[PDB]
């Protein structure tokens, strides 16, 4: 089937600012593409049918240009409403081939992350296991490489993550570590570190505790 | 007006069948095309398959064809997907459309979406702790505090701090799976003249056990 | 004195569809309306806008015979002012048709056995029709959004669709034959009275 690729899938653009996104064909769609909004955790609405034609209830900012392989979808003056995933889908063989997606990013300055570990309460201590925890708070932009060193050694299995949406009120990133393991594993090794790494900084942000 | 009301979210073990329902209200529903679709969690949209209510003609994606049927009920304008042997790959959202070209468009006009999810565990109540900063002055500006939770089910529970006054600087990252159960955590920051002085605590609450948890934060 | 050929379009051997149906003008000729009243062979013989004794008196610049097939239960269809796949896909009357309708059953020449499928309607169609006016064409009805180049798929069918003119049906689905008489008045005197 048709492979509709989007590149890349993210784009971080300030308000009043032009921002476009595309998306490529593989076959001859010819006319007949579409696009659409999803705000996150709502339904998604449509916003652009056969790449020159709006609907009814959408602003006249998105117009959309572009024909054969193709496609554009240019806004001309954002706000902080345009913020969602917009997707494009084709409409010239069946099945339909859905697209990518695209999530669009406010601009900010840059921020190296406050790192903070939390070691195991004594209610962790009589439960049946243990969990080290990292936060990682307020940071741009959103790449980052968190890892976890075991007296010199990192450690992979175990190593949970979990990364959030922008904040909607300063515009930072947040994300946070879970390191899990059993008791006697946890009071066999001395230290543990929480290395970080970004872009604001050469060397690594570090944080460790003994014990 | 034009609605499309969609049915609850369903718990369901591997292997068996559901029903979505996607009722229909302000327009003509005998005409229209009306579609299904599918997206999981972090990943691209997949489109599924479009039956029309006048005739009954299907044409479902190659890659879920012996994974979903559809019948449109016109005794009360509803139609229904149906999905079998479900797996674990099936944790997703499923929304109903609405085809449009009998009004010049190429419209979907998206629904609401019902979340599936996939789990063989039962329903267990949660059980927080808590994290130590740890004693005093870590750092001297502004000290972090924070609250796990570990081993509940299902989605969501409501973390609030201070029974929901303190908010300046909360971060509940979203939940994860370790086990096939599943953990969160919750991120604060109370500047150093109120902590240790007054009282800090996590109040976590989950609606599908109705039980109340909470536990302050002790210096140490 | 040469009577009027109205036993021609209604004693025939080979009627028409409803999506193409046959239309000659008969004129220059006396006509003898009395005789088909008195027949004693047709079902319903109603008017619209013409008393039904009073034609051989009040005569006509030209009329009309539209000859076709339909169902038993869609013979209403064909009147002033109705609904349904039939009347607005096929075959439509004005409000202002100032005519007389007339039918038949026709069981005994046109149902054998097999199946005629040779009686074609049309079930899909992009738009209404206008009053007295017919559409040959076999273009597949776009019914989704997928442009498709003529051929059968999902989401655009093949327009017409044959009838199941079989023998054993009910007395509802029986092929009917139903002619159209239109009576049309011009401002030129008549021809065909008497």
């Amino acid at each position: 089937d048709i492979v509709m690729t989007q590149s890349q899938k993210f784009m971080s653009t300030s308000v009043g600012d032009r921002v476009s996104v595309t998306c490529k064909a593989s076959q001859n769609v010819g006319t007949n593409v579409a696009w659409y909004q999803q705000k996150p955790g709502q339904s998604p609405k449509a916003l652009i049918y056969s790449t020159s034609y709006r609907y009814s209830g959408v602003p006249d900012r998105f117009t959309g240009s572009g024909s054969g392989t193709d496609f554009t979808l240019t806004i001309s003056n954002v706000q902080s409403e345009d913020l969602a995933e917009y997707f494009c889908q084709q409409y010239n063989s069946y099945p339909y081939t859905f697209g990518g997606g695209t999530k669009l990013e406010i601009k900010r300055a840059d921020a190296a992350p406050t790192v903070s570990i939390f070691p195991p309460s004594s209610e962790q201590l009589t439960s049946g296991g243990a969990s080290v925890v990292c936060f990682l708070n307020n940071f741009y932009p959103k790449d980052i490489n968190v890892k976890w060193k075991i007296d010199g050694s990192e450690r992979q299995n175990g190593v949970l993550n979990s990364w959030t949406d922008q904040d909607s009120k300063d515009s930072t990133y947040s994300m946070s570590s879970t390191l899990t393991l059993t008791k006697d594993e946890y009071e066999r090794h001395n230290s543990y570190t929480c290395e970080a790494t970004h872009k604001t900084s050469t060397s690594p942000i570090v944080k460790s505790f003994n014990r | 007006e034009v609605q499309l009301q969609q049915s609850g979210p369903e718990l369901v073990k591997p292997g068996a069948s559901v029903k979505i329902s996607c009722k229909t209200s302000g327009y003509t529903f005998t005409e229209y095309t009306m579609y299904w679709v599918k997206q999981s969690h972090g990943k691209s949209l997949e489109w599924i398959g479009g039956i029309n209510p006048n005739i009954g003609d299907t044409s479902y994606n190659q890659n879920f064809k012996g994974k979903a049927t559809l019948t449109v009920d016109r005794s009360s304008s509803t139609a229904y997907m149906e999905l079998r042997s479900l797996t674990s790959e099936d944790s997703a959202v499923y929304y109903c459309a609405r085809d449009g070209y009998p009004y010049y468009y190429a419209l979907d006009h998206w629904g609401q979406g019902t979340s599936v999810t996939v789990s063989s565990a039962k329903t267990t109540p949660p059980s927080v702790y808590p994290l130590a900063p740890g004693s005093a002055a870590q750092t001297n500006s502004m000290v972090t505090l924070g609250c796990l939770v570990k081993g509940y089910f299902p989605e969501p529970v409501t973390v609030t701090w201070n029974s929901g006054s303190l908010s300046s600087g909360v971060h509940t990252f979203p939940a994860v799976l370790q086990s096939d159960l599943y953990t969160l955590s919750s991120s604060v920051t109370v500047p150093s003249s109120t902590w240790p002085s007054e009282t800090v605590t996590c109040n976590v609450a989950h609606p599908a056990s109705s039980t109340k948890v909470d536990k302050k934060i002790v210096p140490r | 004195t040469n009577l009027c050929p109205f036993g021609e379009v209604f004693n025939a051997t080979r009627f028409a569809s409803v999506y193409a149906w046959n239309r000659k003008r008969i004129s220059n000729c006396v006509a003898d309306y009395s005789v088909l009243y008195n027949s004693a062979s047709f079902s319903t013989f109603k008017c619209y806008g013409v008393s039904p004794t009073k034609l051989n008196d009040l005569c006509f610049t030209n009329v009309y015979a539209d000859s076709f097939v339909i169902r038993g239960d869609e013979v209403r269809q064909i009147a002033p002012g109705q609904t349904g796949k039939i009347a607005d896909y096929n075959y439509k009357l004005p409000d202002d048709f100032t005519g007389c309708v007339i039918a038949w059953n026709s069981n005994n020449l046109d149902s054998k056995v097999g199946g005629n499928y040779n009686y074609r309607y049309r079930l899909f169609r992009k738009s209404n029709l206008k009053p007295f006016e017919r559409d040959i064409s076999t273009e597949i009805y776009q019914a989704g959004s997928k442009p498709c180049n003529g051929v059968e798929g999902f989401n655009c069918y093949f327009p017409l669709q044959s009838y199941g003119f079989q023998p054993t049906n009910g007395v509802g689905y029986q092929p009917y034959r139903v002619v159209v008489l239109s009576f049309e008045l011009l401002h030129a005197p008549a021809t065909v009275c008497g």
